[PDB]
């Protein structure tokens, strides 16, 4: 309709503008995927840099948002950067006023209202972002939440993230039938694989990027190379 | 796959009793140079164009 | 016998296909055990033992045992919610109906339904089982009793929830018509059945059982025999589809227009 | 003009039939096509 | 709904269904298309008996790019020594031309 | 653009309808793929009354289809036919008739004298795909 | 600026005399996953339909009924996040007005209320109106219930309506359906066969969701309780 | 078995299906394929051979003209005496006789041919 100096209702049902906030979430090639087990919940991200003039130990795109809670984002770097920041004042807040631990869940729909309301505004727009939430709760067990910026947040078995997202979902649709007969490391290694067939990589060991939330320890801890290729020899061992 | 072997055996579509092909399509951006990609082709089929 | 529900459950499945009819019944007296007021378990118990008496009660002739214990269950069901109740009370009742049963014992449990149904209030399941009666009683030939109940029921039907059911009192009623053979009035009654009929699509044999009925008049009462044969095809056609033992009188009368034309 | 349509397709239900002369029935039955039309939204 | 120039345009889509239409089969006979952007495909090309396969571009791996760099460098003239995988790191969204 | 050239012919369809259809033995059928520019006395009653437009499929219907092909292919109690008609959310019939042709041309390159489950659905998403992520009526 | 934007409003008078964006959002409540509202006197029935769309989804996570208290409880075709946000201000709104008081709230002031909110929004600038209807179900005594709201910021009573693609179809059908004295397992069954007629892409026992206002107020159905009166007339 | 599943046997079996892939055809030679599938059959006796064939056809293990080959000797093999009605069990289990794929194989015909005789 105008959406030149202002965004309306509109017959289109959708606005353009959010559409394309949609579209273009990533600049570069990175692609992610997290699952969730009983025995884990994972987030399998990638490393890559375009020389070495840069440095690979502060890059990262796995935030620790707290002990208990992790957050991967998927989305432009500085829109990213500063909803963290945003998220971790609010967290800290929740646990001081009311004494308790903040729920994993209680925060994606916080966060969501604070973006409909950018939504409400012609005066500013949402920031373009996809969160995915992961932790390990106590009170459900451990706890995958998805936001998208539309105000969208829900709970899944699994999802994906990059591009490629809808080519990844066929590959996890297969394996969700059956996946509480996975150990833990067996979680991980599947989690590796359907990465690995998409992006049609064979991973190296400083070009993967496996996130881990462990059950019975509050603990969201990226793995040390020897169990990374542990997992990678894994599979070399049934082709 | 789609083109070659029909040419080689009708006899194998033949059994099973399927409809072979007619047509194919490529589509796109002309990286390849559009004209090349089905030149190269035309080489390996070595047949009447 | 064994000291759990599952366990009993288990074993008395296997009974009956292995040795006999006896041994599968015995296990069954789960119905008259672990009774409670409360009914948070006893209403558990029931539910299994509505399949392992269906599974046993054709071979068996239960259908007198099945009458104690359907009177019996009804105070426990109540108790925990309305909704079950209902339920399994309709659907042990599906079951007896299939099973070569007397109509008059029938028709006493269906009857007492009726008020069960009236007690908590509901028009939605006493409508359903008004329908079960009609068919009840014109095998009985209490024909007369049939036309009444029809004529009150399609009224019902009509201003109420569900659409589908109109057909089937419709399909009925001309049923009554012609075993009391005036020939227009049936003709007209089948004719409204087309109409609600075409709005929905509807299974093969609902519309093919219209056919035979169309069928009817015309052989054996208008002498059009090569229109008649028209008629039995597509009748004959939508009983093959879903299996029926229809189809074989069917194919008599397809056999017969032919012979009656002249044609070997 | 939905009149003319009863009249119409009233015809093809006898001639399928064969019959020489329109009967009440058919009619009627024509008439109940048309009325569903009708019905529909 | 021209039929300015567009008449043309008609009466060559046409003999194109016509021929499919037809009672002529292809009957070894093998049909290749190229399409620059695809939006203007009747609804009868959806279904096979014309066009039934339809392929894409697909942009190589680092591994095909490698190949089609070697492939490249290989006939013409050079020093001694070209580290390969580096010039494929630099590079990404190209195709063989 | 023009409409002389195409007049003279349009006048002469008009003149040989009047001139039989009282001693009927001929029959004329008209087929189109854009019938959104007809003339108004192209339809005028006495040269047009009957337009049949293609349809939506039943499930029935969808069914048959599959059982005639199916004959083909050779059958396995592995492979159930139900699947293949609960699948689908009632698109035309064109579509339901283009995957059947398609499913048999991927098997032979799989190199089979009978029928696997998973050609279906390759065969089922090449017709298919278009999908994104939209609606913010709930997404 | 952070004072400066658009004061006046994007809805504007038309020489025409309706209200643009007003018009959009019928067509914004068009789009809903179908709603339907049985008052069945002693009860109240709404029901709605969960769509689904991903197999990966868990539990029964977000739900679209909300208890704004324990006593009133909203259903919507409309937006999504819209409803969740606007769920939040009310609820926040009923509980503080009505402990300041001990009675217990009116239905007709909470209407008051979400009207309101709704109609700032369209005096001023910069903020849109939400494009969301609800359905206000409640009880409380011998007092009349089933209300509708409107994105307009307008309230009517019913004694059933409908909501959700096909609206006005399926309100069609209800009208004929629908008359004299009902039960309320009655009033489920024929929610059940409305939503079907109106679309069935499949019921389960979690393609639906129903709720009832009844003994003590809204009460929140098991999913066995609904799977028994499918089972009860399908 | 004394050799049979814990030495030669199965070690061997272990690495060459490795080598060979299920993914790909040849990439070993069939000399190997086929030194291992009589080697086996060499090994042991008749009731603990059904269920060592039956696990082989799991895996691809070569061209399907390969394995076809292999298949057929030890059906020729299991041809005779009391091992006859045991070999009805071996050949009803494996699906590549009352069934094709590239079917204009005069081998597997005749397979077929010996279970009507049967």
């Amino acid at each position: 309709g105008f959406d030149r100096h202002i965004t309306i209702f509109s017959p289109e049902g959708r606005l353009y503008q959010v559409e394309y906030a949609f579209k273009a979430i990533n600049q570069g090639g990175l692609t992610s995927v997290a699952v969730r087990g009983k025995d884990c919940a994972v987030i399998v991200t990638q490393k890559k840099v375009p020389d070495k003039l840069l440095d690979s130990s502060t890059v990262t795109h796995l935030f620790k948002i707290t002990e208990n809670i992790g957050c991967v984002m998927t989305g432009m770097t500085a829109d990213s950067r500063s909803q963290v920041q945003r998220a971790r004042y609010e967290a800290a807040n929740w646990k001081y006023k009311y004494g308790y631990e903040i729920p994993v869940d209680m925060l994606c729909k916080r966060i969501a209202d604070i973006s409909q309301v950018y939504t409400q505004n012609a005066e500013m727009r949402p920031l373009g972002c996809c969160m995915i939430l992961i932790g390990i709760d106590e009170e459900q067990g451990p706890q995958v939440y998805k936001c998208d910026p539309a105000g969208y947040y829900c709970g899944f078995k699994a999802t994906a993230a990059g591009v490629k997202q809808t080519e990844s979902t066929s590959f996890l649709e297969k394996k969700v039938k059956k996946k509480f007969d996975w150990t833990f490391e067996q979680t991980v290694e599947t989690a590796i694989t359907c990465l690995s067939t998409v992006l049609s990589i064979d991973f190296k060991p400083s070009e993967i990027e496996v996130g881990v939330v462990t059950v019975e320890n509050p603990k969201f801890r990226i793995l040390t190379e020897a169990e990374i290729d542990a997992h990678l020899v894994a599979l070399a061992e049934r082709d | 796959e789609v083109i070659e072997l029909p040419l080689t055996n009708p006899e194998l579509f033949q059994r099973v009793g399927i409809i072979p092909p007619k047509g194919c399509l490529l589509y796109g951006p002309p990286g390849t140079g559009k004209t090349l990609l089905a030149r190269a082709v035309a080489s390996q089929l070595d047949c009447n164009f | 016998m064994a000291a759990a529900a599952v366990v009993e459950f288990q074993r008395a499945q296997s009974l009956l296909s292995t040795d006999r009819e006896a041994s599968i019944d015995i296990l069954h007296s789960i119905v008259k055990r672990d009774i409670q007021e409360n009914d948070e378990e006893a209403v558990q118990v029931k539910e299994q033992s509505i399949l392992e008496l269906g599974s046993l009660l054709a071979k068996t002739g239960q259908a007198a045992e099945l009458g104690g214990l359907l009177k019996y269950v009804r105070p426990f069901l109540n108790s925990i919610s309305k909704a079950k109740a209902a339920r399994l009370v309709r659907s042990l009742l599906d079951l007896f109906l299939d099973m070569e049963a007397a109509t008059g014992q029938e028709v006493e449990l269906c009857l007492e339904c009726i008020e069960w149904a009236k007690s908590e209030k509901r028009t939605f399941l006493r409508q359903a089982l008004e329908a079960r009666l009609v068919s009840l009683y014109f095998d009985t030939k209490r024909y007369q009793e049939a036309l009444h109940l029809g004529s009150q029921l399609l009224r019902e039907l009509k201003k109420m929830d569900d659409k589908a059911l109109l057909v089937e009192v419709q399909l009925l009623e001309s049923k009554t018509y012609h075993a009391l053979s005036n020939l227009p009035k049936a003709r007209a009654a089948l004719t409204s059945a087309r109409t609600t009929a075409n709005a929905i699509y509807c299974p093969p044999k609902l519309q093919a059982t219209l056919d035979m009925q169309s069928g009817i008049i015309h052989a054996a009462e208008e002498k059009d025999w090569k229109t008649a044969y028209s008629y039995f095809y597509e009748a004959f056609e939508g009983y093959d589809s879903i299996d029926s033992p229809k189809a074989i009188t069917s194919l008599k009368y397809m056999l017969l227009c032919k012979i009656m034309l002249n044609t070997p | 003009a939905e009149v003319k349509g009863v009249c119409t397709e009233a015809g093809m239900y006898a001639l399928r039939e064969r019959r020489v002369h329109v009967t009440q029935e058919d009619f009627e039955m024509a008439v109940a096509k048309v009325m569903q039309k009708d019905s529909e939204k | 709904e021209g039929t300015s120039a567009d008449r043309e345009i008609q009466r060559t889509l046409m003999e194109l269904l016509n021929q499919m239409d037809g009672f002529d089969t292809l009957h070894r006979v093998k049909m290749i298309m190229a399409t620059n952007r695809p939006d203007t495909l009747d609804p009868a090309l959806l279904r096979p008996g014309r066009l039934d396969r339809k392929i894409h571009i697909d942009l190589p791996n680092e591994q095909a790019r490698l190949d089609i760099l070697k492939i490249h460098a290989g006939p013409i003239t050079k020093h001694g020594e070209i580290d390969y995988e580096a010039i494929v790191k630099l590079s990404d969204g190209f195709n063989g031309a | 653009g023009a409409d002389r050239e195409v007049q003279r012919i349009l006048l002469e369809l008009l003149n040989q309808m009047d001139g039989f259809d009282q001693n009927v033995n001929v029959k004329v059928i008209m087929a189109t793929n854009r019938a959104d520019t007809l003339d108004p006395a192209l339809l005028r009653p006495g040269r047009l009354d009957r337009k049949i437009e293609f349809p939506l499929p039943d499930r029935r219907q969808k069914r048959l289809i599959f059982s005639t092909i199916t004959s083909k292919m050779n059958l396995s109690e592995e492979v159930d036919l139900e699947d293949y008609v609960a699948r689908p959310d009632k698109i035309s019939g064109a579509d339901i008739n283009s995957i059947c042709q398609e499913s048999g041309m991927l098997a032979v390159r799989e190199n089979r004298y009978i029928v696997l489950a998973k050609d279906f659905e390759k065969a089922y998403k090449t017709v298919i795909k278009k999908d994104e992520q939209e609606h913010e009526f709930y997404k | 600026m952070a004072e400066r934007g658009y004061s006046f409003s994007l809805t504007t008078f038309s020489p025409s005399g309706k209200l643009v964006q007003i018009e959009y959002a019928l067509a914004a409540v068009a789009g809903g996953a179908p709603s339907v509202g049985i008052k069945a006197a002693n009860g109240v029935v709404l029901a709605t339909e969960k769509k689904q769309k991903s197999i990966l989804y868990d539990e029964r996570s977000v739900h679209k009924v909300e208890p704004i208290t324990k006593h009133i409880g909203l259903v919507y075709s409309g937006m999504g996040p819209d409803y969740r946000v606007l769920v939040h201000r009310a609820r926040k709104l009923a509980q503080q007005y009505y402990l300041v008081y001990q009675e217990p709230i009116p239905t007709a002031q909470l209407v008051q209320r979400v009207a309101s909110v709704m109609q700032e929004y369209t005096q001023s600038g910069g903020v849109r109106p939400f494009g969301v209807s609800l359905l206000i179900c409640g009880w409380n005594e011998g007092r009349p219930y089933l209300f509708q709201s409107d994105p307009s910021g307008a309230y009517f009573a019913w004694k059933a309506t409908a909501m959700g693609k096909n609206y006005v179809n399926g309100k069609t059908f209800l009208e004929k359906r629908y008359n004299e004295d009902l039960e309320l397992e009655d009033a489920i069954h024929t929610a059940i066969l409305t939503l079907k007629e109106s679309f069935e892409g499949q019921m389960t026992e979690d393609n639906i969701e129903v709720g009832i206002c009844n003994e003590a107020g809204f009460r929140r159905l098991t999913p066995t309780e609904v799977k028994d009166y499918l089972a009860a007339i399908a | 078995a004394k050799e049979g599943r814990l030495q030669e046997v199965i070690e061997t079996l272990l690495s060459l299906e490795k080598q060979t892939r299920t993914a790909s055809d040849m990439v070993s030679t069939s000399r190997i394929l086929v030194a291992v599938v009589k080697m086996c059959y060499e090994a042991k006796e008749w009731d603990l051979l059904n269920e060592n064939i039956m696990l082989l056809s799991k895996r691809r293990s070569q061209l399907k003209q390969a394995v076809a080959k292999m298949v057929q000797q030890c059906c020729t093999y299991v041809e005779e005496i009391t091992d006859l009605p045991i070999k009805l069990r071996l050949i009803d289990t494996l699906r590549m006789v009352t069934e094709g794929k590239i079917y204009v194989e005069i081998e597997r015909a005749r397979l077929t041919k010996t279970l009507a005789t049967i």
